[PDB]
Protein backbone atom coordinates (compact mmCIF):
# COMPACT_ATOMS: atom_id res chain seq x y z
CA UNK A 1 0.00 0.00 0.00
CA UNK A 2 2.78 2.44 0.77
CA UNK A 3 6.08 1.44 -0.76
CA UNK A 4 7.67 2.66 -3.97
CA UNK A 5 10.89 1.74 -5.70
CA UNK A 6 12.92 4.47 -7.34
CA UNK A 7 16.00 4.09 -9.55
CA UNK A 8 19.31 5.41 -8.34
CA UNK A 9 21.52 4.93 -11.40
CA UNK A 10 20.77 4.32 -15.04
CA UNK A 11 22.07 2.71 -18.15
CA UNK A 12 22.41 3.96 -21.69
CA UNK A 13 21.69 1.05 -23.96
CA UNK A 14 21.95 0.94 -27.73
CA UNK A 15 19.89 -1.70 -29.49
CA UNK A 16 19.49 -2.25 -33.19
CA UNK A 17 16.49 -2.82 -35.41
CA UNK A 18 16.89 -4.15 -38.93
CA UNK A 19 14.12 -3.44 -41.38
CA UNK A 20 13.68 -4.40 -45.01
CA UNK A 21 13.09 -1.36 -47.17
CA UNK A 22 13.17 -2.57 -50.77
CA UNK A 23 13.49 -5.75 -52.77
CA UNK A 24 15.06 -6.59 -56.09
CA UNK A 25 13.27 -5.01 -59.05
CA UNK A 26 12.98 -7.58 -61.79
CA UNK A 27 11.52 -7.39 -65.24
CA UNK A 28 10.44 -10.22 -67.46
CA UNK A 29 10.48 -10.60 -71.23
CA UNK A 30 7.14 -12.32 -71.36
CA UNK A 31 7.71 -13.74 -74.84
CA UNK A 32 11.37 -14.70 -74.57
CA UNK A 33 10.59 -16.56 -71.40
CA UNK A 34 7.37 -18.23 -72.48
CA UNK A 35 8.03 -18.81 -76.11
CA UNK A 36 11.76 -18.95 -76.35
CA UNK A 37 13.61 -16.13 -78.03
CA UNK A 38 12.94 -17.06 -81.61
CA UNK A 39 9.67 -18.78 -82.34
CA UNK A 40 6.49 -18.66 -84.36
CA UNK A 41 5.34 -20.08 -81.08
CA UNK A 42 5.30 -16.39 -80.16
CA UNK A 43 3.01 -15.98 -83.12
CA UNK A 44 0.72 -18.44 -81.34
CA UNK A 45 1.20 -16.69 -78.03
CA UNK A 46 -0.39 -13.39 -79.01
CA UNK A 47 -3.60 -15.40 -79.34
CA UNK A 48 -3.65 -15.59 -75.56
CA UNK A 49 -4.61 -11.95 -75.17
CA UNK B 1 11.78 -5.42 -76.24
CA UNK B 2 14.64 -6.12 -78.57
CA UNK B 3 16.59 -8.85 -80.15
CA UNK B 4 17.01 -11.14 -83.17
CA UNK B 5 20.04 -12.40 -84.98
CA UNK B 6 20.67 -14.83 -87.82
CA UNK B 7 23.89 -16.51 -88.90
CA UNK B 8 23.84 -20.28 -89.24
CA UNK B 9 26.72 -22.22 -87.72
CA UNK B 10 26.02 -25.90 -87.83
CA UNK B 11 29.40 -27.41 -86.86
CA UNK B 12 28.59 -31.07 -86.60
CA UNK B 13 29.32 -34.07 -84.36
CA UNK B 14 31.52 -36.08 -86.78
CA UNK B 15 34.94 -35.19 -88.10
CA UNK B 16 36.18 -37.83 -90.54
CA UNK B 17 33.90 -40.85 -89.97
CA UNK B 18 34.44 -43.70 -92.47
CA UNK B 19 32.20 -43.39 -95.54
CA UNK B 20 30.67 -46.78 -96.45
CA UNK B 21 31.18 -49.74 -98.81
CA UNK B 22 29.75 -47.23 -101.25
CA UNK B 23 31.97 -46.44 -104.22
CA UNK B 24 33.09 -50.04 -103.65
CA UNK B 25 30.07 -51.76 -105.22
CA UNK B 26 29.32 -48.87 -107.55
CA UNK B 27 32.99 -49.33 -108.50
CA UNK B 28 33.94 -53.01 -108.11
CA UNK B 29 35.78 -55.12 -110.69
CA UNK B 30 34.38 -58.60 -110.00
CA UNK B 31 30.90 -59.15 -108.61
CA UNK B 32 29.52 -62.40 -107.24
CA UNK B 33 27.90 -65.42 -108.80
CA UNK B 34 24.34 -64.26 -109.35
CA UNK B 35 22.60 -66.47 -106.77
CA UNK B 36 25.32 -65.72 -104.23
CA UNK B 37 24.09 -62.13 -104.10
CA UNK B 38 26.99 -60.32 -102.50
CA UNK B 39 24.95 -58.63 -99.81
CA UNK B 40 27.25 -57.28 -97.12
CA UNK B 41 26.30 -55.32 -94.06
CA UNK B 42 27.50 -51.92 -95.27
CA UNK B 43 29.83 -50.51 -92.70
CA UNK B 44 29.55 -48.26 -89.80
CA UNK B 45 29.17 -45.00 -91.63
CA UNK B 46 29.32 -41.80 -93.16
CA UNK B 47 27.18 -43.13 -95.98
CA UNK B 48 26.26 -39.60 -96.99
CA UNK B 49 24.97 -40.85 -100.31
Amino acid sequence: NNSIAIPTNFTISVTTEILPVSMTKTSVDCTMYICGDSTECSNLLLQYG
Amino acid sequence: NFRVQPTESIVRFPNVTNLCPFHEVFNATRFASVYAWNRTRISNCVADY
